[PDB]
């Protein structure tokens, strides 16, 4: 009669669990009915303070309402521009929110706190160096720097080759710090004459100020806008005036060369062949190769003097090798893609 | 009618007003309406 | 032995009054689901649970609570058909395509070979390595670990062959070829393109 009295149990159970489970379900029916009184609520955006209960609101795609706070809301939390859900009857604001990522936004924002060895960027120990002693000396010790009694350090340029590695320099810097890393090529700060200023010359220093230390980095500003006195007014605004919180400019192109308007200036050499065998094997890694492999002779041959030469000879040989099943690349497959590419540049 | 849901449901395009999901009323049957074809709504 | 007859009339009459309480719970929900259910888009999701909704009628609100729907089951950029002036999510809604998206598809396939096309084998190989080997292959391609580049741009004069080398690549291809033109994509509406 055990058994029987277990069977049942176990039913019994089966059954308790069940209710407990329909229970939950019920509690998720009440909830979703209960959240079904509620009613939305429009966004807008604080445009200005008018009095302490009084506040300007502009709907997103509605007009401006002058308006006023709900009540247990911080009210120092509404600064102008940030975001507020007005109620749709009364338009009273009832809750701030988070801002919603703007897009020009992209690539001036994002940050990059990685670690970036400079063997990645081999063949630059020289360059690495330089920009070593540029940039760390003012963001480890500027205590020193306003000792001194001179506080500006900025300026710089990496004047070379086209391509040879200019990012990957301010990337090999990236080792100690520099976050947010931005990228801002031949574009938004200039524009021909001013045409990008204030909200694309002062974000710059906001975004890395608000957070850890960055290099602004614009890039290839023989570009800028495709004049030259709207460039020379840019350099000696106020941007060096704050200098916020160490930020540098790693300008890479090709009176402007005084203190002030550019700082020391470093000519990108040549990529030298005994440098282009460790640019070829720091591209070359990643690639599945063979033992027999060996990158002595490629360097020989392949002159072509720029570093995305090796990062596509490097492509290259691997796209020979989709020809037929091979899985690795075979050093006369090297010397094909040299052979074809440093040539082949030609044209 | 943009899209059509399987009681059916239709994504209608008002133009420039709005987007809705509606059904038909008792006076149209469903094999009439076909997706993508324009159809005349009531306002409300 | 109590246990059989406490137990199982007390969890069966538990049972029958949380049925008929769950029937009229979702009876009262299904004749509140106003069926006109306004499509909009839920452009964030963050915590208090809260979504911040842009209806089609180019407006966005934010929501006290999400709906009738899960948080969970939900991401930035999804089909929800909200309440006409409650503006409250009813229902999620499948992944719905403009007629001219779909008019994109190419169906009639139509038919080049390669051998209609002269003076260009190079580019031919370049755009079959590029566009349709990274394709049938991919997995090998991840062997080697060489990355596939994930566009092509096909530029030169006018006459050169570059939509004829599309249409022949749209023919001896497998690939599902979405057609479309850069004046397609321009609309008088905000957003629309
Ligand atoms: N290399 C070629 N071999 C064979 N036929 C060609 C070649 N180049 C062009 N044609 C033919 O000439 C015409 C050129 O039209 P096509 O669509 O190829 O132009 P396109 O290069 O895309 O340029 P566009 O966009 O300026 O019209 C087509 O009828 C095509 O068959
Ligand atoms: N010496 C090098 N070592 C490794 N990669 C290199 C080298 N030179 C160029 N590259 C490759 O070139 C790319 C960066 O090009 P870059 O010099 O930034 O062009 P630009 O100066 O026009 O911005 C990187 O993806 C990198 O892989
Ligand atoms: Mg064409």
């Amino acid at each position: 009669k055990l058994l029987e009295h277990k069977e049942i149990d176990g039913r019994l159970k089966e059954l308790r669990e069940q209710l407990k489970e329909l229970t939950k379900q019920y509690e998720k029916s009440e909830n979703d009915l209960k959240a079904l009184q509620s009613v939305g609520q429009i966004v807008g955006e604080v445009l200005k303070q008018l009095t302490e209960e009084k506040f300007i609101v502009k709907a997103t795609n509605g007009p401006r309402y002058v308006v006023g706070c709900r009540r247990q809301l911080d009210k120092s939390k509404l600064k102008p521009g940030t975001r507020v859900a007005l109620d749709m009857t009364t338009l009273t604001i009832m809750r701030y929110l988070p801002r919603e990522v703007d897009p020009l936004v992209y690539n001036m924002s994002h940050e990059d706190p990685g670690n970036v060895s400079y063997s990645e960027i081999g063949g630059l120990s020289e360059q690495i160096r330089e920009l070593r002693e540029v940039i760390e000396l003012p963001l480890t010790n500027p205590e020193l720097f306003q000792r001194v009694g001179i506080i500006p350090p900025k300026g710089c340029l990496l004047y070379g080759p086209p391509g040879t590695g200019k990012t990957l320099l301010a990337r090999a810097v990236a080792s100690q710090l520099d976050c947010n890393f931005l990228k801002v090529v031949s574009s938004s700060i200039v524009d021909k004459y001013i045409g990008e200023s204030a909200r694309l010359i002062r974000e710059m220093f906001n975004y890395a100020r608000d957070h850890q230390p960055c290099i602004i980095f614009m890039d290839e500003i023989d570009a800028i806008g495709g004049i030259q006195r709207t460039l020379m007014e840019l350099l000696n605004q106020m941007d060096g005036f704050d200098t916020l919180h160490r930020v540098k400019m790693i300008m890479a192109t090709n009176a402007l060369l005084r203190p002030g308007r550019l700082d020391r200036k470093i000519h990108i050499d040549l990529p030298n062949e005994q440098a282009r065998l460790d640019i070829l094997k720091i591209h070359a890694g990643p690639i599945t190769k063979h033992g027999e492999i060996d990158y002595e002779a490629i360097v020989k041959l392949s002159d072509g003097f720029n570093g995305a030469d090796l990062r596509n000879v490097c492509t290259e040989a691997g796209m020979f090798a989709i020809r037929a099943d091979h899985d690795f690349v075979v050093q006369e497959d090297f010397m094909k893609a040299v052979r074809k590419v440093a040539d082949s540049k030609k044209l | 009618c943009t899209k059509i849901i399987n009681d059916p449901k239709y994504i209608i395009n008002v133009k420039q007003f709005a987007k809705f999901v509606v059904d038909l009323s008792d006076q149209v049957a469903p094999t009439d309406i076909e997706e993508g074809m324009r159809v005349g709504v009531d306002r409300n | 032995i109590k246990i059989m007859k406490s137990e199982v009339l007390r969890v069966t009459h538990e049972l029958q009054a949380m049925k008929d309480k769950i029937k009229e719970n979702s009876e009262k929900i299904k004749v509140n689901k106003t069926l006109p259910y306004l499509v909009s888009n839920v452009i964030e999701l963050l915590d208090v649970k809260c979504a911040v909704i842009k209806t089609s009628t180019r407006q966005t609100y934010f929501l006290p609570v999400i709906g009738l729907v899960d948080a969970e089951k939900l991401k930035p950029g999804d089909l929800v058909g909200v309440n006409k002036d409650s503006y409250l999510i009813l229902e999620t809604l499948p992944t719905e395509y403009d007629s001219r998206v779909k008019a994109m598809e190419v169906d009639e396939r139509p038919t080049e070979q390669y051998s209609d096309i002269g003076g260009l084998d190079k580019q031919i190989q370049e755009l079959v390595e590029a566009i349709v080997l990274p394709m049938n292959h991919k997995e090998k391609f991840e062997n080697l670990g060489i990355q596939p580049p994930k566009g092509v741009l096909m530029y030169g004069p006018p006459g050169t062959g570059k939509t004829l080398l599309a249409r022949a690549c749209a023919a001896q291809t497998k690939a599902t070829f979405l057609k479309l033109a850069g004046p397609q994509l321009v609309q008088m509406f905000i957003g629309d393109g």
